[PDB]
């Protein structure tokens, strides 16, 4: 793929306390064409790690593939697959991390940033992200796109160092989520009203949240404004 | 693979399939080349039938004996060789170098299948010089020069009556020994002058008979 | 290609013969010139691998050369790719990875070693070996005479001694001939004159 | 008989004879032990020399921290299994950061080692190897022999002689797969198992090979004077 | 031992595999109609434990294509498998349904080429292609594992081949299509050949029936082999 | 005999002696069955304790291709890994092309030309295994058994080892007795049963049993193994029967 | 450009039994004059063809056509007609579609069992052109064109068509820069060739 | 295929044999036109003889009729039309001459018998064709790839006593229906069995036919020489005989 | 024992001889096999010509490739290794035996070889390859002497030509003869040269 055509725009994630929480709109963009709405872009591998992904919605289906062939292939010759030695969110991530940079050498890319998010057996948070050009890294908080920009400082002011995670109970982690949902939905072009939230936690796992709605938008302060100048 | 004591079972057989061909006859004159075979049927079409001798380029022949269905082959190869030299170098090939190629195909089937149960005589001249010019080749993929030089399944007698039998002076005297070899040997004959300039001439039947009736009239003489 | 029921899979060389010590690793070669004619000073039955490694050899044949053109090749794109002379051991398992053979060197990691290749191809540390038909009348030499503190100069005279015991003909500078490695002087084979002045020292012990 | 020399052909009565002698090949090698408790997998190995005046073989292969292997029969079939097995797990780890898993292991090894037994022109290993190893799921050991079958175990020897060990391991089993804590004597037991199987000759500093890999042992061999304590 | 000429100038191992064909036990029959062409082959289901619905020879190659194999069901299986790739490569080359007697031809000469070739061993099946032509109407066409083929008026195959055939012949030479005017008429026509011919009444699970209609080639289930054989009985 | 020191032989009677000697391999693995319910299939397989070292209940045999495929097989245990590994990447391809899992009768084609592939050609040797596997998909639960000579059928109940001949028996006295046929819980009690009837003749040596099933309403139509308060049910269920 | 680096010409006319085909001498590098003696004119037995175009490929393919002609002549134990010929050259040009020879060829000949004469022409790539009246090709395309177009008429005598085809290719010649320095024109009959060279301006 | 001690191929000799045991096949020369002849067994009385013709063009100069193995007759005329065209028409833009065919045919079967893995073609050929050049040809074609012109020849079980018959009737003003008189006597004289037009069938290179063209308006395309001739048209002959 | 069966085709091959002097190496062989691989070097051999063609031909090219790689031509040494290494890659193999000789670039020493179908190939002073090689190689060790070495092209060409006329029927029709010489002055004996050294030889062995 040398252009992206059907795009998701943002995903967001930060780490809390006892887990992690990421959200993502389901809103593909064909060019400024508002076209698909329906799109899934948070891809659970399992009851501890869930996938979001951006950028060319084709590329991401076909990673969203390569991710069911994993779950599908680690469970052959596996009896201790669905406990122990199941997959990490360190493993899908190291594996997406390797495809991505492969496909970049190969002047192939698939254009999608993805966050992968997920704790692992041990309890401990995993949060990363890479790109088409298979740069990586972790951060308390992640975003994707706009939200690199728009979210992450809102997301920051909540958990700004490692050491701010504990302090972070499940509700403020997801208030700073919703709103951090509901400024992009305000300034993002590209961004939608519907979006999918995905909690993991150490304690009790997977929380899927589909089909949320922004709430409490602002705008009763529009009917002032007179235009421009005058 | 070789055979135990230094032989090499396939090249030994197919010297025998040689040796059970019809024959070629080659005598090389003074100022020309003559090469001749016996024809050795009442229904087989002979105004089409190709003649044993055959051109590999227009200074130069080949004639062969044993296995008809290799010899298309090795005279296939010998003639893109020919013209692939012209290719590459303005002056066409020598004598000499084409029938260093054909004994260089022979021999690389042997060690590579099977080999080509063809031996040849090989006659031209030069591109633009005038000596005559006439050798050998044989399976194994040697070669060696000649005055007059026979292959086949008569060779074992004709071969002493051509040694038997100072080179020959004019083509009346080269193709008069030609078929005094054949006759000897027991009009059935193909003749073929070679001559420089390219002038490659098959003798017509009535040729043939005239001096194969000078001959017989001789031989009735002695 | 096929094992026998046995489980096993389907020595008339000339003799080679090497010690090694806490000093230095001694090899040595029956030449046997087959004609006065023939250049003598062209057998080449010990050849080097690396600065620090020699290879003694029943026989020269070409099948011995290829094995030692790609020991060369490894050690050579050893020091190319890790900027280090290649260890003994691991040259033999690079040529194991690719003929009676006794490969012999130095290096910091073991010291001085002598490897022997046995039949299938297994190399075994050695602290004597001799190849060749003479490594059956050798091998007895070899075990009584050995000890933990044998020296260079001790460990040349017994391997000229072996070549005497088994060797056909009365030992001189050029029918036999000697290379040691030492950690200072790397890999070299003693010249004529050296080789004669041993040969002396040795009709010396036997005077 | 003419069914024996091609590893494509069954016999009559539907044996594989050219992976038997393959078998043969691991019998005709010398004995190597292993055992294992819940929390550590030791190896044992009884080195030959080739004379007086030679080194003994080395018949431990270290893979990693977490993984090792020893040898029973042709040396050089070891060294391509073994080359292919860490290939295998350098693979793993550089694809998903994950250790391969002991028994993903042995079913790899296993596939390639078939591979040989069905297609011309291949020959069975002639090698038959014992792999410890500890991961998430604790310490394993597995058996590998030339057919390509794998068996996971809590010990077993291999090579001459080796029922004898067997038997003992049998005898004892209930013993040491008890042993917690400590891994000293496991390796006093997988000693005790190797001796055996010796005949005209005894445990020594110098036959003697032995490996452990464990919660708090990364893969260790003992050779020379480290195994001095266990004869 | 493989595929080469013996002095007497015959191929054995030929000879041998088409010996094979026989191994099922198994007897065929082929009859054109006026519009339709229909296959009778015998199901004999040794085991209770199988399920009678997996057990076939009859093929649907295409849509219009069916055939029939006698010999070992592993290579009856390769060659179906072969000729419907075949089948869809013509589809996608040349743009038109395949003819039955070109995929009969394409067949033969790939048979022809392991007869030749002694890498590999001739299949040990004959194959009987059946078809209402888009051009030439009602097809049969057996094909041998010589890499040999022709077109038939009608065709029997299998252990008894013989005496079906002695039947077809008679019926024809006192009557080249049957003048049934439906296609459920030529099924029972040649269902009643096979009760004669064989001696044998069949029960609804013996018999396998496929007919080729225009752009249909369809294999018929038990019931409607239960209902062809009472419109016998009637 | 002569004609039997290759695979790509015809012997004058037109027999492939060399698929025959492997299929005579098959006849020295250990029993192996699989029963279709009504709305499911369930596998079960003897393992043999050649010794007490082995690790009990960690030395499977029987295996998942994709998820809703089951395989389980006898003789050259190896042989039937290779089968499967192939029989795992045939599903992922057709998984790849399309997107439903690889329909049963779909996969037993693609291991079928697998299998008879193998007797084709002199280079490669026949497989040493008679594998039995079925699964569930969108037409309900197959249960097929496939041979070293690549010929399989579709199957009500299928038995392959050294004891096949009374597991077969029992398993034809199995599907008389139930004509209304089996639900996946009686299923693997019933198969424990045929196992451990299968070993009575093979007593010499002690044995696990492993057993395994899929079916749209116990596993929501995905491959699973026995375990726990259900295997031990079965056993115990089997012990009687047999006791 | 390949084509107009070297310049040079040729024009092929039939007459009533008889064909002409003439070729300019010059060879250059657009504006310096290299050599007046590059003949563009080759003969394989008896049929003619001229090649204008990038000189290196007019030697490659004088070459190539004289190992093809000559293994023709070898192999069938005739020579090749114009009209065979033809169809080779148009198989040999098409053969490099993506990689082709910058020529423009012209056959001209009298197919020796009919007796006809024949002439076509070529571009790159091996587009057959067949004509019955005359053949252009090279720099001087269009003024060859107008001359022979406003000289040639039907039935033209060996002699008339030599002066026609002479006179075509000498006032075509002196109105194209990279062309000139003598030129030669071939007489084909069946049964003899006359090869010419004409006077004109050395500029 | 090697080199027996005697130094004959081993297994040509038992391709020779294999064509002995085919059936008849038959070629005449006339000074106008060519004929070639075959008896078409039949494997049943069920079976469609007319779905297979042993005669087959291989150019519309050319035809091709064999005695031996068919199979290896039907994939070799497949490979000599392919050659045909892909070799010689798709360069010159005419079809190859009888010699030229006849030659690259040859050289088909002898790659079978100079390379391993593959046994010789089964099947002798009698190529005839036309040629504005060489004119009419006929050429037999044997297993070994040699090849040689006939005047009239024979190949199959009939060989030897078609052949002698052959030399007493064959002369060298026969014309294309004297030629066919002959080939129906000489064929008839082998048929052991039935012999009527549907057993029997004949195919002649003969004069234009712009009847089969299939398109009209161009003077110079000229048509199919080969044509074979249909049940009717032989038994109309076989009547007349 | 197909290497074996090699070497016993070279012991039907045609005898040739080989004699290195101080300032001249001379190569004599039973009626050229004698043949020049580069300007400074030539190869002989003894076995099936058929074969050595291949042999001969690859040595010609590799050292042509050796002079476009490395400025410098190639050594001696360097062409009897490439000789051995190709002889050894056909192990049917080639059933000849080979001598190569010549002198360095910019060179004073003369060099000559053997090589075998064993691949093994050794430097020699004097050396014999062929049917009736042992009995010449007999010859030539109680004729030559490494402590009394010929000193002038006359003495080498009479060496060679007594050596070889120890079982040749009649020299002057059955010998031929080429001398080596520094910086490419190769050059082969003429009829009426050999002829003169044989007659010379001949006027002394009818004495005794």
């Amino acid at each position: 793929t040398q252009q992206p055509i059907v795009t998701g725009t943002s995903v967001i994630s930060m780490k809390y306390d006892n887990g992690v929480i990421i959200a993502a709109d389901n809103l593909g963009s064909y060019g400024s064409l508002l076209r698909f709405n329906g799109v899934e872009r948070l891809i659970p591998v399992g009851d501890n790690t869930v996938v979001g992904i951006s950028g060319d919605i084709s590329d991401m289906q076909h990673i969203e593939r390569l991710l069911k062939d994993l779950v599908t292939e680690n469970a052959y010759d596996n009896p201790l697959a669905d406990a122990e030695e199941a997959l990490e969110p360190s493993y899908i991530f190291e594996y997406l991390a390797t495809v991505m940079y492969q496909r970049r050498s190969k002047m192939n890319p698939l254009w999608n940033a993805i966050i992968v998010a997920g704790v692992q057996s041990n309890g401990d948070q995993f949060l990363r992200y890479v790109n088409l050009l298979g740069v990586t890294y972790s951060s308390p908080t992640l975003a994707t796109g706009f939200g690199a920009h728009m979210a992450n400082p809102l997301l920051r002011k909540v958990v700004d160092r490692e050491s701010d995670i504990p302090k972070t109970t499940v509700q403020v982690a997801e208030e700073a989520i919703v709103n951090a949902m509901r400024v992009l939905y305000y300034r993002d072009a590209r961004s939608s009203r519907n979006f999918s939230l995905a909690i993991i936690d150490k304690n009790t796992g997977l929380t899927f949240k589909k089909n949320l709605q922004v709430e409490n938008m602002k705008w009763d302060f529009a009917k002032d404004i007179k235009g421009y100048g005058t | 693979i070789f055979s135990p004591d230094g032989h090499i079972f396939q090249v030994e057989y197919a010297l025998e399939a040689v040796k059970r061909g019809t024959c070629a006859v080659g005598v090389k004159g003074k100022n020309c080349v003559v090469l001749g075979c016996e024809r050795r049927l009442k229904l087989q079409d002979t105004r089409i039938t190709p003649s044993k001798v055959s051109k590999i380029d227009s200074h130069v022949v080949l004639s062969f004996s044993g296995l008809n269905a290799d010899s298309r082959i090795l005279i296939e190869k010998a003639r893109v060789e020919a013209q692939s030299h012209r290719l590459t170098l303005e002056d066409p090939v020598t004598v000499e170098y084409l029938t260093r190629y054909v004994a260089g195909v022979q021999q690389r089937y042997t060690q590579s299948v099977r080999p080509f149960g063809v031996s040849t005589l090989i006659a031209g001249f030069d591109p633009r010089d005038d000596e005559p010019k006439l050798y050998q080749t044989e399976p194994s993929g040697i070669y060696s020069s000649w005055s007059a030089q026979t292959i086949g399944r008569n060779s074992k007698t004709v071969r002493e009556f051509l040694e038997k039998n100072e080179p020959p002076a004019t083509v009346e005297e080269c193709v008069k020994l030609t078929v005094r070899s054949l006759l000897e040997v027991v009009k059935n004959i193909e003749i073929t002058v070679v001559k420089p300039d390219s002038d490659i001439v098959a003798l017509s039947s009535e040729e043939i008979n005239q001096y194969v009736t000078q001959i017989e009239q001789e031989k009735q003489e002695q | 290609s096929t094992f026998s029921p046995e489980g096993r899979l389907f020595k008339l060389g000339s003799t080679a013969i090497g010690i090694a010590t806490k000093e230095g690793v001694v090899l040595g070669v029956e030449k046997r010139a087959t004609s006065p004619l023939l250049e003598s000073d062209s057998i080449e039955k010990i050849v080097e691998i690396d600065r620090h490694i020699g290879c003694a050899m029943s026989g020269l044949t070409a099948d011995a050369r290829s094995m030692i053109e790609h020991a060369r090749t490894a050690a050579v794109t050893h020091n190319l790719y890790y900027d280090e002379d290649i260890n003994v051991e691991s040259l033999t398992q690079s040529v194991c990875d690719l003929v009676a053979l006794l490969i012999a060197g130095h290096d910091a990691d073991d010291g001085y070693q002598l490897f022997h290749a046995e039949p299938s191809g297994t190399f075994y540390r050695y602290n004597a070996k001799a190849i060749g038909s003479g490594s059956e009348g050798a091998q007895a030499e070899l075990l009584n005479e050995w000890h933990s503190s044998l020296t260079l100069k001790e460990a040349e005279l017994l391997v000229l001694k072996i070549l005497k015991q088994v060797m056909e003909e009365k030992l001189d500078e050029n029918n036999a001939q000697l290379s040691c490695i030492t950690k200072q002087d790397g890999f070299k084979i003693y010249d004529n004159e050296k080789t004669a002045e041993l040969i002396k020292e040795l009709k010396e012990k036997e005077a | 008989n003419n069914y024996d020399g091609d590893t494509v052909t069954f016999s009559p009565t539907g044996r594989l004879f050219q992976v038997e002698y393959a078998l043969e090949a691991i019998k005709q090698g010398s004995v190597t032990v292993g055992l294992r408790s819940n929390t550590h997998a030791v190896l044992v190995a009884l080195k030959r020399n080739a004379d007086e005046l030679s080194s003994y073989q080395k018949k431990i292969i270290k893979c990693d921290e977490h993984m090792g292997l020893s040898l029973a029969g042709l040396a050089p079939d070891a060294r391509v299994l073994s080359n292919y097995l860490r290939q295998q797990c350098n693979y793993s780890s550089l694809v998903f950061n994950r250790k391969l898993a002991v028994e993903r292991a042995g079913h790899l090894l296993c596939d390639k080692a078939q591979k040989n037994t069905q297609s011309y022109g291949g020959r069975p290993y002639g090698v038959g190897l014992l792999i410890i190893g500890y991961d998430k799921s604790g310490a394993h050991l597995l058996e590998f022999q030339p057919s390509g079958n794998v068996t996971e175990l809590y010990g077993t020897a291999i090579g001459a002689r080796s029922q004898g060990a067997k038997t003992y391991l049998e005898r004892t089993l209930d013993t040491f797969i008890k042993i917690d804590g400590n891994p000293d004597e496991l390796i006093k037991a997988g000693v005790e198992a190797i001796s055996q199987s010796l005949r005209d000759e005894s445990l020594t500093v110098d036959n003697l090979s032995i490996a452990i890999v464990g919660k708090d042992t990364p893969f260790t061999i003992y050779d020379g004077e480290a195994v001095a304590k266990y004869i | 031992h493989i595929t080469i000429f013996s002095p007497e100038g015959r191929l054995y191992q030929v000879e041998y595999a088409f010996k094979a064909t026989n191994q099922t036990n198994i007897n065929s029959l082929a009859v054109r109609g006026k519009d339709c062409t229909v296959v009778i082959s015998q199901k004999k289901v040794p085991d209770k434990l199988l399920d009678p619905t997996t057990v076939s020879y009859i093929f649907c190659i295409s849509r219009t294509i069916g055939m029939v194999v006698n010999g070992p069901i592993p290579d009856a299986r390769n060659a179906a498998l072969r000729a419907k790739a075949e089948a869809a490569e013509f589809r996608y080359k040349y743009g038109y349904d395949m003819p039955c007697d070109v995929l009969a031809k394409r067949m033969a000469n790939l048979s022809q080429i392991y007869t030749q070739r002694a890498y590999m061993r001739p299949l040990g099946v004959i194959l009987t292609f059946v078809s209402v032509d888009e051009e030439l109407g009602p097809s049969i066409y057996k094909t041998d594992p010589a890499g040999y083929y022709v077109g038939y008026k009608a065709t029997a195959t299998g252990p008894k081949q013989q005496e079906i055939t002695t039947n077809l012949e008679n019926h024809f030479k006192k009557s080249d299509h049957i003048n049934e005017e439906s296609w459920e008429k030529v099924v029972e026509f040649a269902i009643t050949h096979m009760i004669d011919a064989l001696g044998t009444e069949f029960s609804k699970n013996d018999l396998e029936v496929g007919v080729a209609t225009k752009d249909k080639f369809f294999t018929l289930s038990a019931e409607n082999i239960e209902e062809r054989l009472v419109a016998i009985a009637e | 005999t002569g004609y039997d020191l290759s695979n790509s032989v015809f012997s004058p009677d037109g027999r492939n002696f060399q698929v025959e000697y492997a299929v005579k391999a098959v006849e020295n693995g250990t029993t192996s069955i699989g029963i279709k319910c009504n709305d499911g299939v369930v596998f079960a397989v003897e393992k043999l304790i050649t010794s007490k070292l082995l690790v009990p209940q960690k030395n499977v045999k029987i295996q998942v291709v994709d998820r809703h495929i089951g395989c389980v097989y006898s003789g050259l245990i190896p042989d039937g890994r290779h089968l499967v590994n192939r029989g795992r990447e045939e599903a992922a391809s057709f998984k790849k092309l399309y997107k439903t899992p690889i329909p049963i009768p779909a996969f037993a084609d693609r291991l079928g030309q697998y299998v008879q592939a193998h007797t084709l050609y002199n280079s490669v040797r026949p497989f040493g295994v008679s594998t039995i596997f079925g699964g569930v998909d969108k037409n309900g639960a197959h249960l097929y058994m496939l041979e070293p000579s690549g010929s399989y059928w579709g199957y009500k109940g299928a038995a392959t080892g050294k004891g096949r001949q009374s597991a077969k028996a029992e398993l034809e006295k199995l599907v008389d007795h139930h004509p209304e046929g089996l639900s996946a819980r009686e299923a693997v009690k019933q198969a424990a049963k045929i196992i451990y009837l299968a070993h009575e003749d093979n007593k010499e040596k002690d044995f696990e049993l492993e057993i395994s099933w899929c079916s749209l309403s116990e596993t929501n139509g995905l491959h699973k193994f026995v375990k726990g308060d259900l295997l031990q049910e079965a056993i115990d269920f089997a012990q009687k029967e047999i006791n | 450009d390949p084509s107009s680096i070297n310049g040079g010409i040729v024009v092929a006319m039939t007459g009533k039994d008889c064909v002409a085909i003439a070729c300019d001498l010059r060879l250059g590098s657009q504006s310096l004059g290299v050599s007046n003696k590059f003949e563009k004119i080759f003969h394989y037995g008896h049929v003619f063809l001229g090649i204008t175009g990038l000189a290196t490929d007019v030697t490659t393919l004088n070459e190539m056509f004289r190992y093809k002609t000559n293994l023709y002549k070898l192999k069938e134990e005739r020579a090749i007609e114009p009209e065979t010929f033809t169809q080779l050259v148009s198989s040999s040009l098409y053969e490099r579609r993506f990689g082709p020879y910058f020529v423009g060829p012209v056959v001209a000949g009298i197919n020796s069992k009919s007796g006809k004469p024949f002439i076509a022409g070529f571009d790159l790539i091996g587009c057959i052109d067949e004509a019955k009246d005359f053949i252009v090709s090279g720099t001087a395309s269009d003024q060859l064109f107008g001359m022979c177009e406003s000289l040639y008429e039907p039935n033209l005598e060996p002699e008339d068509l030599f002066e026609t085809i002479s006179q075509a290719l000498l006032n075509a010649a002196d109105r194209d820069a990279l062309s000139g320095w003598g030129a030669v024109v071939y007489i084909i009959k069946k049964d003899e060739v006359v090869k010419r060279y004409l006077k004109m301006r050395q500029d | 295929t090697t080199f027996s001690p005697s130094g004959k191929l081993g297994q040509i000799d038992y391709a020779l044999t294999a064509v002995k045991q085919g059936v008849t096949s038959l070629g005449i020369k006339a000074t106008n036109g060519v004929v070639i002849a075959t008896e078409k067994k039949s494997s049943s009385p069920l079976a469609m003889s007319e779905t297979l013709s042993k005669v087959s063009l291989l150019t519309p100069d050319i035809g091709a009729v064999y005695s031996g193995m068919g199979p290896d007759y039907r994939v070799l005329v497949d490979k000599s039309r392919k050659v045909a065209h892909t070799s010689y028409k798709r360069i010159y833009g005419e079809y190859p001459p009888t010699k030229l065919l006849v030659s690259e045919v040859a050289k088909i079967m002898q790659e079978a018998t100079q390379s391993g893995g593959v046994r010789p073609f089964g099947v002798s050929l009698l190529i005839a064709g036309h040629d504005e050049f060489n004119g009419f040809s006929l050429y037999q074609v044997d297993p070994s790839g040699s090849y040689f012109p006939w005047k009239a020849t024979a190949i199959g079980k009939g060989s030897v006593a078609a052949k002698t018959f052959l030399e007493k009737r064959w002369n060298d003003e026969l014309e294309l229906e004297d030629a066919i008189h002959i080939a129906l006597l000489t064929l008839k004289e082998s048929v052991e069995g039935e012999f009527n037009g549907d057993t029997i069938e004949l195919a002649i290179i003969g004069d234009e036919n712009p009847d089969l063209l299939g398109y009209t308006g161009i003077p110079t395309d000229k048509g199919p020489r080969f044509r074979k001739l249909t049940s009717q048209e032989i038994n109309d002959r076989l009547e007349a005989l």
